[PDB]
Order: structure tokens, then sequence, then C-alpha cells
């Protein structure tokens, strides 16, 4: 029974997978692209949201600097993460790190996915773009819309 | 054959709240009409 | 355990070609606008990811070979160009890592 | 068995008790041996009474190849297409005589199971019996539990 | 390696037979085969019929003007001139047309001398039918005549088949006497008949109206449908039995699942008694006078 | 070893006449030692079996299995052969008719136990068979109606005569 | 013009189409090779090999893919509207539409024409044999309209009926039956004089051919027919008539100050099969289009 | 529980008769041929008797003394042999070598071409059948060169007589499974070729077997075919398309 309860279990214990989840963070700082089973890439976005808040909040602080320092084992990207990802999500909250699902992997057929921040001086994945405005369905729901805006 | 379809399938970008909109209004609109069913058609108490 | 006699041709037809276990025809196989290499819903198009990732990993080796050894991370964001572009006025904080190919139609 | 063999109905070919009896049997395509000692009781019949049983019914064309072989068989046709092949191998004149007379007195319809040895095409005369028969008719044919 | 011939040869026997078997080849003519005799088979066939038919009118009428057509076609394609015996066949028409008529005038004859409350159309469907093809192709393959028949296409096409028994039957029509064809036909035609119902062979569309057409010949006012007995007419088999009426006289009776088809036994059943054709009828006296 | 289905594509026909149908084609081809088991590769042919080759390909592209790409790979080939040397213009014009499994050749291995004893390890190897044929694909068979069972059950009810007399 | 029967004008109609076309198929000697080329954008560089005047862009469609079948209405030939089932002639380039794309609007507006002849093919033989039926013409009305317009003309004694829903019902009804069978949109580049010479019946038909055939100096225009029934159209049609999903009527609306008998114009909804929504959108849009709407100026 | 799967081949032809061996291979033929005959370009609109003769003759004189040489070569070789009866030899064999090839014969036609032409006659037509037929020849067939070859690597000399025909024929390919494919019925055509027969003169035998065909550039195209043809373009692979 697990009612109420996450926490998707990977390696041999709550350590390994804290271990497992620091290691993606890091990466996901770094390149700033991972491909990962589903429930690997979302418990690094979860934590890479958070993370980002924490960056933002302040730099002189000794908690986030603390958090930065224990959730990177790169040192180098401790200043990257204060001086660049937190002046660049400066005008938004929580709307960042957009998840993309690929099919499957060549070795095992597993399910993966693709995370990434937004911005991203990299190409940007191809989004499923939703249909136009000009089709069928679309002109009718406008011309239904400019007929009710006009009665009322 | 046919395949699987939902409601915001073929729709745009700027349709989307519209219809969500749209339905809330009709919903309201529908439970505010039935509030006085007295002064209606009643059955003999 | 120990069977006390033997299953049938029969029994095994009947187990092994039922409807449960035989694969499900799955009704979610579309075309992509772009390129078409024969996609399905809710997931990306094979051809573009390998595009992208092969973009990516191109730029990578480009940062690598820029930066030379490990243990850097600049401090500044990043710009990616391509054959000529010169370099506008709200970019210069930022690295410029220039290509030795023409700018694709899918990367603005 | 009869749930392992395909069985008919008792049947004429072209009812040949109501008009006119014909011959049922056509050819008979013997195959004797020069020499040997496996056709010796076809060679005697050739010898002393297939004149006999040719002179006996003129609708029966007797037929001898004379061909040296090991086994002695006859072919017998009759009317319908049946062609049923059997072997006179080491067998005596008498045995010989009543096997050419057996498949003479028989038609061309198979050996198999008879299935109801009486067959007759008129089989209702005073009326075909059904439910409704041994049953007086009331007055205007009126239901009972009824009014009127 | 086990030594042996016997058993190996029946073995290739038995493969040889599966092999005919699973493979069937196309079924040649008794005319190309080893153990074929045409003098013979044309006695055998003369003296078995227990009549006298003569050796020149069978070559006459078992040939055809189409294989008269072939042989010409395959003697002029090749080269080698054989006019001293093709110029002197003589196709089997007007014998067979004189069978043909014999045949039809036999069987009106009879049949107004057995059934006289016969109509005219009815005689005449009937023998159509005893002159129509599958009946006469039936006849002639039990007869063991389609091998003697000289004519191309192994199966023999209906036509053919009937335009040769027609000569045949023309052909013992000119040889004996025309009692012994007439027997013979009679024997060979009116067998075929026996416990076969009337219209089966008739397959008429209104039964009501010839019906009510005979009654108004037999000075008869007009026929009223009644319903006799019925059971379930509410379920999905339902039984009804009406009752044909008149002058406060029944005539007939006919079941059906309906009313529409037991009033048309009904009337079917009224038609066969008028006619005389019934399945009390006596039957045919196949003797001699 | 017996090769009987890739001899199929030599039968040559008489030339038609004028008053005949088109007849359809017919392509065979099949591989020969595929390291996998013939289970699976029934269960493939049952998932597809008389579908179009399109749609075929569709099901094999996102089919996670190891034989889906051998599959797919084999009514490419089988495609193409058609298309340059079976005469066949329309590509999308074609539907697999018969797909079954067969069995190849095994070897023998050891599996050791925990003791002394041993197993008897029998490389398992199977085919695959296909066969193209052009035209449109056939509907299926749709169920028959409550129409069809009445008329059925009519039909025996009055079929049924008197028995054992007469 | 003369008494007719309701069934050998339809006869006639249909037994000389048929002669038309195979004096056009017939029209040319031999087969004539062209090389169509394919401009698209998901197989670029791609050449094809067809015939002269028996070639549709169909079978060229079926050389790729069934994906390319289902998923076409509608192709470009050198920027002009062309539909699924027409010979070519001229060798040239060819692209493929759908509805989802980027400007879907030629593709709308022959689903749109398609409706309204399919509305007007199903309602041509719904009424009394002795009531004289005349279909005037089908308006171009654009996609922002409620629903498209089709005028009839009825008999003289039915001017003062209004149809209920049970007419309507009816209407969908048969309107469904069409679509379950499928009919291609057969069509023929058809020359005016023999266009005019079929008709000679009803004036309002001459009137249209005229009209359309009056703007081109070549006098040709565009004939149609649907298993049994021909009709003058603008522009090309929809391949197969199995795309409409959902088909339904809206009202009817009768306008009088225009000319002195008394015209009916009938309306209606339909939605293709890849465009398929919910049903309360459906519903929606049926009331949506029970409103009076026109565009002829 | 050892054991592992045999038969191992190769499906192509190596080189192996030349590699440390006595014996070399007696052929019967050569490569093509030895000069390419060019036809003039208005024979088509010359396609009579005769007609008025072009400036500067030397270069067709220099043909026909080469032609003699070579026939005057081949008789001195080989005595007993005509030069005007040898169109109708070549018009009668290449006949029956048609018939032959429609009647599916190959001991045959082995012996009537050479070992070159037969490749090209019987691949791509070994699954179809075809229904070839001489109704009626046109024009009467003329040599238009006499050429020989001096070639010393075995001791084996040749002699391509180059002869042109023009005729009339009916072509009738149909498909493995009955159905018409490229061209129709009974249709007399009109259609020219220019074919050459090889004999070997070194063969203590020797069979005018024809050699091949050569086809003018200006010749007009064959007749189309019945069914529709795809060029799809190239594997677009993950980069991008420059055309
Ligand atoms: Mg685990
Ligand atoms: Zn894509």
């Amino acid at each position: 029974i697990s009612h109420g309860r996450v926490f998707r279990r990977m390696g041999l214990g709550p350590e390994s997978r804290i271990h497992l989840l620091r290691n993606l963070l890091t990466g996901l700082v770094r390149h700033e692209r991972i491909e990962a089973p589903w429930a690997r890439v979302d418990e690094m976005r979860g934590y890479a949201e958070k993370l980002i808040d924490y960056g933002k909040l302040g730099d002189t602080n000794e908690r986030a600097m603390r958090m930065a320092d224990f959730w990177l084992t790169e040192k180098d990207l401790i200043p990257k993460l204060f001086q660049v990802l937190a002046p660049r999500y400066k005008d938004q909250t929580g709307g960042y790190t957009r998840m993309l699902q690929i099919p499957n992997r060549s070795l095992d057929r597993a399910k993966m996915a693709v995370i990434e921040y937004k911005g991203n001086c990299l190409p940007p994945l191809p989004l499923p773009r939703r249909d136009s405005h000009l089709t069928l369905l679309n002109q009718l729901l406008q011309g239904l819309r400019q007929d009710l805006r006009q009665s009322q | 054959g046919k395949s699987g379809t939902w409601w915001d399938e073929h729709l745009s970008e700027e349709n989307v709240p519209f219809i969500k909109q749209l339905v809330s209004d009709e919903d309201k609109a529908q439970l505010a009409s039935k509030l006085c069913p007295l002064k209606d058609e009643p059955w003999p108490i | 355990a120990a069977p006390k006699n033997r299953r049938t041709i029969e029994v095994n037809r009947c187990r092994r070609r039922n409807p449960q276990k035989l694969i499900k025809v799955k009704n979610n196989i579309d075309v992509c606008p772009e390129c078409g290499h024969l996609k399905q819903k809710h997931v990306l198009c094979a051809y573009c990811y390998e595009k992208v990732c092969k973009e990516t990993a191109e730029i990578r080796r480009q940062i690598g070979k820029q930066e030379g050894g490990p243990f850097k991370a600049p401090t500044i964001e990043t710009v990616v160009l391509y054959t000529g572009e010169t370099p506008s006025e709200q970019d210069q904080g930022k690295r410029i890592i220039e290509r030795d190919r023409k700018r694709p139609s899918w990367f603005t | 068995t009869a749930r392992g063999t395909p069985s008919r109905f008792l049947a004429s070919v072209l009812h040949n008790g109501l008009g006119r009896y014909v011959q049922q049997l056509q050819r008979l395509s013997f195959s004797v041996s020069r020499d040997g000692a496996s056709s010796r009781g076809a060679r005697e019949f050739v010898e002393r009474e297939v004149i006999d049983f040719a002179r006996r019914n003129p609708g029966v064309v007797i037929y001898v190849n004379s061909r040296p072989c090991c086994v002695p068989r006859v072919v017998a046709e009759y009317l319908n297409g049946a062609v049923r092949e059997e072997s006179i191998h080491c067998k005596s004149v008498e045995e010989i005589s009543t096997l050419v007379q057996k498949l003479a007195d028989q038609s061309g319809l198979d050996v198999i199971r008879i299935r109801k040895p009486f067959h007759t095409d008129n089989p209702s005369i005073q009326g075909q019996w059904h439910p409704f028969t041994n049953k007086p008719t009331t007055f205007r044919g009126l239901r009972p539990r009824e009014v009127q | 390696v086990k030594k042996g011939f016997r058993a190996a040869f029946r073995f290739q026997k038995e493969l040889e037979r599966q092999r005919l078997l699973r493979c069937p080849p196309p079924p040649v003519r008794r005319s190309e085969k080893p153990n074929w005799d045409y003098h013979a088979e044309i006695q055998a066939f003369g003296h078995r019929l227990q009549e006298n038919f003569s050796l020149d009118l069978l070559k006459t009428a078992f040939v055809n003007s189409c294989y008269i057509k072939s042989e010409e076609a395959k003697r002029q394609q090749l080269g080698i001139e054989k006019e001293a015996v093709l110029l002197n066949l003589k196709s089997n028409q007007e014998l067979s047309e004189q069978g043909t008529s014999f045949s039809q005038t036999c069987l009106t004859q009879f049949l107004e001398d057995e059934y006289p409350d016969m109509p005219t159309e009815g005689i005449k469907n009937l023998v159509d039918f005893l002159t129509g093809e599958e009946v006469v192709c039936h006849v002639a393959r039990n007869l063991a005549v389609e091998q003697l028949t000289l004519s191309e296409e192994f199966p023999v096409p209906p036509a053919v088949l009937q335009q040769t028994f027609f000569a045949v039957i023309g052909a013992l029509l000119q040889s004996s006497g025309p009692e012994r064809t007439a027997l013979f036909i009679r024997d060979f035609l009116i067998t075929q008949m026996t416990g076969k119902e009337l219209f089966e062979m008739w397959k008429i569309i209104n039964p009501m109206g010839l019906l009510v057409e005979e009654l108004k010949k037999r000075n008869v006012s007009a026929p009223e449908s009644r319903l006799t007995r019925q059971s379930g007419g509410t379920t999905a088999l339902p039984l009804y039995f009406v009752g044909l009426y008149c002058d406060k006289k029944l005539i007939a009776e006919g079941p059906g699942e309906t009313v529409l088809v037991a009033e048309e036994e009904a009337a079917r059943v009224a038609l066969r008694k008028l006619y005389g054709f019934t399945e009390n009828r006596r039957p045919w006296n196949y003797s001699k006078p | 070893i017996s090769r009987k289905w890739e001899k199929k594509n030599k039968i040559v026909y008489p030339p038609q006449l004028p008053g005949e149908p088109r007849r359809p084609a017919e392509i065979y081809h099949c591989r020969r030692q595929i390291k996998y088991s013939k289970d699976k590769m029934w269960y493939l042919a049952k998932l597809i079996r008389g579908m179009s080759i399109d749609q075929a390909l569709a099901q094999l592209e996102f089919n996670d299995k190891k034989g889906a790409k051998i599959i797919k790979e084999v009514l490419l080939e089988a495609q193409d052969m058609a298309v340059r040397d079976h005469n066949v213009e329309f590509r999308s014009n074609l539907y697999i008719a018969e797909s079954t499994s067969g069995r190849g050749q095994c070897l023998k291995r050891i599996r050791y136990h925990g003791r002394g004893r041993f197993g008897i390890m029998e490389k398992v190897y199977c085919h695959y068979f296909v066969k193209l044929v052009e035209g449109p694909p056939p509907p299926p068979e749709p169920p028959k109606t409550a129409v069809a069972h009445a008329k059925e059950y009519i039909q025996q009810l009055r079929s049924r005569t008197i028995v054992h007399t007469l | 013009a003369s008494q007719l029967s309701p069934t050998e004008l339809t006869e006639m109609r249909n037994d000389l189409f048929n002669k038309e076309k195979a004096r056009q198929l017939s029209l040319t000697p031999r087969t004539e090779k062209i090389e169509v080329k394919h401009v698209g954008k998901t197989d670029p560089g791609t050449v094809f090999v067809m015939n002269k005047n028996i070639s549709t862009p169909y079978s060229c469609a079926m050389h790729l893919s069934e994906w390319y079948c289902r998923k076409s209405i509608l192709a470009l030939v050198d920027g002009q509207p062309w539909d699924m089932y027409k010979p070519l002639t001229k060798s040239c380039e060819i692209k493929f539409l759908t509805f989802k794309d980027c400007d879907p609007g030629e593709v709308n507006k022959a689903y749109w024409r398609s409706c309204a002849m399919m509305m007007g093919c199903v309602i041509e033989r719904a009424f009394k044999d002795e009531y004289m039926v005349n279909l005037v013409r089908a308006p171009e009305v654009p996609v922002i309209s409620g629903a498209f317009c089709y005028d009839v003309v009825l008999d003289s004694k039915l001017d003062e009926w209004m149809p209920t829903k049970e007419n309507l019902r009816s209407f969908t009804k048969d309107a469904h039956a069409l679509i379950y069978k499928d009919l291609p949109f057969e069509t023929l580049e058809v020359e005016a004089k023999v266009a005019l010479e079929i008709f000679q019946h009803s004036k309002y038909k001459v009137d249209f051919i005229e009209e359309k055939a009056s703007q081109n100096p070549e006098r040709i225009v565009k004939l149609h027919r649907i298993g049994d029934f021909i009709d003058v159209s603008e522009g090309p049609l929809i391949p197969r008539t199995s795309i409409c999903f959902q088909y339904e009527v809206s009202a009817v609306h009768n306008l009088q100050p225009t000319q002195p008998s008394l015209i009916r114009r009938f309306q209606g909804v339909s939605l293709p099969v890849h465009l398929r929504a919910h049903f309360t959108i459906w519903d929606k849009l049926l009331e949506r289009s029970r409103k009076m709407v026109t565009e002829d100026q | 529980t050892e054991k592992e799967f045999m038969q191992h081949a190769r499906k192509a032809g190596l080189v192996i008769p030349p590699e440390k061996s006595d014996r070399s291979i007696h052929l019967a033929c050569t490569a093509g041929i030895f000069d390419a005959y060019v036809p003039p370009e208005g024979d088509a609109r010359i396609s009579s008797l005769s007609k008025e003769g072009l400036i500067e003759r030397t270069e067709r004189m220099k043909k026909t003394m080469a032609s003699q040489v070579s026939i005057r070569r081949i008789k001195d070789y080989d005595a007993n042999f005509k030069i005007k009866d040898f169109p109708e030899k070549a018009k009668d064999i290449f006949i029956e070598a048609h018939l032959c090839l429609n009647n599916s014969d190959h001991d045959r036609l082995h012996t009537l071409v050479t070992e070159h032409c037969f490749p090209d006659m019987t691949w791509d037509i070994k699954y179809k059948t075809v229904r070839w037929s001489f109704v009626e020849s046109l024009e009467p067939s003329h040599v238009v060169q006499v050429r020989c070859s001096s070639m010393m690597n075995q001791g084996n000399v040749y002699g391509q007589i180059t002869v042109r025909m023009h005729t009339r024929q009916t072509l009738a390919i149909y498909d493995r499974f009955g159905r018409l494919m490229y061209g129709q019925e009974d249709v007399p055509k009109d259609v020219l070729e220019y074919v050459v027969f090889e004999k070997q003169l070194t063969n203590p035998y020797g069979s005018w077997r024809m050699h091949t065909k050569i086809v003018p550039p200006w010749a007009p195209p064959k007749q189309p075919i019945l069914k529709t043809v795809m060029i799809p373009g190239p594997q677009l692979k993950p980069e991008e398309e420059y055309e």
C-alpha cells in the first residue's frame, strides 16, 4: 500500500537514490540536455525547480550556498548557476524545465524522456505544435466567437 | 480505421480557453436557472 | 510439483492464441508535418530528434575545442553562429561559438 | 465401422425394373500372362469358358490383352462409370467364373454401407400424418378460453 | 541399407497413387484408350437394348456436324486428302428432327390417353420438360452413349448430346417399327416422372388465376378462402391451414407458415386435383398389350 | 534441409485472354537462419496476418521486440523485389496474405546446474514466411447478426424429415 | 424542353455524360508519358512517369504510401486547385495538401462546395414527383459563415408550409445513407456547348452555365457527377465521399422581397472525419448554423 | 554438447584458371566490336534505291577498298565464299534465332548467336513470355562495312560483318502471370537496326553467328510502357537537401 506517496526508488536505498539524482542534476546543469527514463527525468526536474528557486532567492545566503555546494560535485557549476541561470529567470516564477518524451532506447527498450531549461543556446527540440488557427474547426470556432461578441 | 480522439485535439492556441470559458458560463447559467423550482410547475405536495 | 498427465495441443492453442496474450493493434500512428518519417502521438519524431542530437553534439565538440581542458564553466551566456552572420549588439557579453556550415531553416 | 467410411442410398441407376432390364456390365479387360505360375486359372478360363461367357450375354465385350505380367487382373466398367479393378492371383477356374458372374450380375454402385435397405418413391398414400390428425374440429374453430 | 525390391515397388506404386490422387489429370475419352473397339461397342449397345438396330443408321446417328468440320479442318491444315470417306458421312439432322417429332407426338398422345383432364398448357409444359436437356443428358450418360458420340469437347455440351440422342431415336424409329420405338421412349422417359410433383415440372406463377379460370370453365362461381386450423399466431414458427370452399363445399386444403403460402398451397392442391394428377392416381402400366 | 519457398517466384503462367480477369500477383520471400524464437515470430505473424503493407510497417516500427526490425527489412526487400522484378507499379497497393513461422536447425550445449547433473541447452532457431499479393486488402469477415442465425435455424428445422421408417 | 418523367431525364443526362467521357478518353491516340515532379516538403526531388489524360493524382499518391492516400483532399498543380480524381495533361509539378496544413483555404472551399453539392443531390430526390423542383446555384460562402446555402425552387402549390423537425431528421438520415456508400466525385472538363445542350430544361442551370462560361474565352465549365447526378459547380471538389463523418442540416429561410415567386434556401453544417469534435462543440455549431447568413454581395 | 554449423561457401566467381596452371581458355568470340559503324544522317530521308553523290567521295572509296582487302584476306584464308547471298544468310539466321528465342530454345540459340549477345537476350526475359513473329520484309538488306582484326593473343582472328536490315516486326511481351506489359498484339510496326555478324576464322569449322547490334544516337524513341514508372529521389539522410 502506497497511497499518496511518491519518491520512486531507484538505487539500493535512499542514499543511492539521492546520489543518482544529484549526479543527474549536475549533468543537467552542465550539459543542459540529458536523456534518461521518465521517472529519473521527472525527479530531476522536480529537484531542479527548487534548485533554481533557491539560486534565485539570493547568493550571499549561507543556506543556498551550502545547498549548491552539496548538490553540485563539480564546484565550477556553482558560479554559473548563480550568475547565469539565476538572472535569466528574474521575470519567471516556476515556469521552466520543459519535459518531452522520446520513444525507446536501442538497448533494452525502456521508456525515456529528455528535459531542458528555457532559452537554451542549443537548438530547441521539435515541440509538438498544435494545429493552425485556419482549419475548418478553428475557423468555425472563431466565427462563433465573433458572432457571440457582436451579439453581446 | 478510426483513431482515438478527444476535445482539445484539433483546436488552436486561442480557442481552448475560449471554449473553456464558454462551457463554464453555460453550466453556470444552467445551474442558476434551476434555482427556484417552486415558482415553475411544482408537483402537488 | 509434478504433473500426473500431459497437456494437449488444444490446451496449448487455447492458452497461447487467446486475445489476452496477442499483441494489440495501436491506432496512434500518424504523419509529421516536417520531414515525415512515421512518428507517433505524444512522441517526438526520431528524424528531427537525431538531427538536433547531432547538432548539439557538434556544438559540444566545438565548445570543448574552444575551452580546452576540463573544469571550466564560464560565468556568461553562450550563443552559436554559422557561416557569416555578424554578432549583434545585444550579444557582446556572450561567448561566440561559430561553426563551419550554413544556418538551417529550423533554427532561428 | 460406419462412421469412418462413406455411405449412400439404395436406388436404381435408371429404373431398370420398371421399363426393361439392361446389362450394366460393359467391358472386361483381362490381363493373362504368357508364361508363369500365377495366371494358370485365367489361362484355363480363357481357354475353356470365355467363349460361353461371351455367348451368354451379347451386351458384354471381353478384351484379352495377353500382356506378359505377374499378377492377373480384370477391369470391369459399368454404365454409371465406376471402374472396379480386382486381381485373380492364384485362383481356380470355378473361383474366377463365380467372380465374373458376380461382377456381371451387379451394377456400378459402391459396395459401401447400404443405409436403409428399403426405398420407395411414393411413401404417402392415404395422406401423410400431421399433428392435427385424429383431432375433431370445434364450432367455427373457436380456440379455448375465449368468449366468441 | 535394406535389401529388397517388392516392398520398394509397392511403396513406389503407393507414391504414384498418391500423386495421381492429389493432382488429378484431365480425363481422356474412352475412344482414345487402348482397350476400345468402335464396332464392338456399337454391337453391344444394339444388343443390350433387346432391339434390332442396324450398323449404318447407328454410324450415321452417332456423329455430328461439328465432328465433320473438325475432321475437314484437320485434314486441310496438314495436307492429307481424305475425300473418300468424309463426303459420305451424312450428317444426322433430318433423322434427329424426325425422332424429335415422333417422341413429342408420342408423349402428347400418351398424356392425352392417360390424363384426359390435362389442359393444353399443362401437356405442353410436360412434353417440354420430358424433352428437356437435363433429362436427355442424364439418360444418355446412364446409357454410356457419350463415349460413342463422335464430337469435340470431352465433357460434351448438352446441345450436342441432345442432338445425338434425338438422332439415335430417329434411327431406331426408321429401323424397327413404330411400336418398338414408342415403347422404348416410354420406358426411357416416363419412368422419370415417378415420384415427381406436377408443378415442379410446370413452374407456374399465379396458381389462383389458373384455378379460377378452370373453375369458370367448369361452370363454377368463385372460390373463397377460410381458415380451418391454426397453431401459434404470435410465435416465430406459425402454422395455418386454409381450405378453399366452393358453394359451401370443401374441395382442397393447403398448409403453410403464413396465410399467403397456405392459400397458394391450397390452390395448387385444388388445381392438381382438378387435373387428375395426384399422389393417388393410377400408376403407369409397364406391360405389353 | 529443404528449400521450396524461394522457388515459387519462378512459376511462369501462360498468357491470358482479353476475356479474363486481371489476376493478382503472388510474391514469395523468406530468410533462413534467424536467431530468434518461433513462438515470438508466430505472435508477430498473427499480429500482421491480412493487413496492408504500410500498416504492417507502421506497427513493426513501434514494436518493441527483436524480430520486428527483421520482419520490417524482410517486407522492405520483398516489396523492392516485387516493384523491380515482379512487375509491380504501385507501392501502397499490397497486402500480406499468408504469414507464418517455422523452425531452424538446432545445436546442443550445457547448462551447469547446482550439482553433478546438468541440462541440454538446445539452440532454438526459426524462420519467417510471408507472401505479398497486389490489389486492395480484402475486408474482414463481418459478424453474423440475428437474422443469419434465425435463417440458419429455420433451414435446419425445415431440412429435418421422417427417420427410421421408409 | 418538354414533358419528361422523373427518370428518363437523368437517364439521358448520365448516358450523355458517359458518351462525353468516352470521347474525351478516346480523343488521345496512344499513351503519352509525362514527367510530373513532386515539389512538396516531405519527399522532395521525386519525379513520376505517368500517362496523359489517363493517370490521376490519386494513382500518383498510391505510388508513395497509404498515408498519402488517406490524408489527401486537394492537389496543387502550378498554383491551381486540382482534385484527386482528374486526369492530367501537360508535364509540370504537383503538390499535395491536407486539412491540418499551414493555410488550409482551398481545401476548405472544396469541402464546402462538395457538401453543398451533396445537399442539393440529396434534396433533389426527396420531393413529390407531381411537384417540380429547380436548382438555382451554389454561392461560394466563406468559411467564417455559419452554414452553406443552396437555393432550391419548389412548386407554386407549396408556398405556405414550413418543414418541421421530422423532415430535417429524414434529410439527415438520407445524407448519412448517401455518405455510407462510397461514390467518387467524377469530374470532367466538359465543353460549355454540350454542357448546356445536355440540360435544356431548367432555365436557372442554363443561366448559371452561361455566367460561368462567359468569364473564360475557352468556354469550358466544370461538371461533376455523383454516381448518377450531374451538377454545375466551381473549381475542383473532394475525392471520396466518406470523408464527411458528421452531417446535419440546420433550418430553412425564405426570401421574398427579391423575386415574385417564392424560393427556398436550405442550410447545413458538416465536419470531416479527420477533424471530428465532441458532442458539445457539435451541438454548438448546430445551433449557431440555424441563423440566417448570406454573402452574395 | 559440442557441435557447430558447417557449409562455408561464397556466391562469387573469382579468378582461378590462370593461377599456376598449364591449361588456358579457348574462347570463341571477343569482347565488343572492332570499329563502330557510323550510318549517314540522311538515312531515313534517302531510304530509296540511290541518289546523287555528295562532295569529296574519297572516304567512301577508302572504306570500300578496306572492305575489299578484308574480303580478299578472308578469301585467301578460306576459299569458296560468296558475298551476294550473305545478306540472305544473315536474314534467315536472324529469323531462326528470333524464332528459337520465341519458342524458348537454348541448345540451338547457343550455336545460332555468339557468346556476347546471348545474355543480353536471355537475362531480362527468362521469367517472361514473348510472342514474336515475322510478317513481311520491306527494303532488302545490304552490306555497309566489312572489317577484320588480327589479334595475336592466342592466334585467333575474327571477321565482323556489319550488315544493315530494315523490315517489320511484331513484338508482344507479356508478364509471368499472363497479363500484357510492353508491346501490343498484332501490330506491324516499322523499325530498322544495324546487326553485325562475327565468325571465328581460326576455328576448324566456323559458323556465322550474330555478334551484337548497334543503335544510332538519332534513332526515334521506343514505344512507351503500358504501366506507370516511379523514379524516387535519393535517401534524405539527417542533414539537408540542396537541389
Ligand atoms: Mg531496482
Ligand atoms: Zn518529423
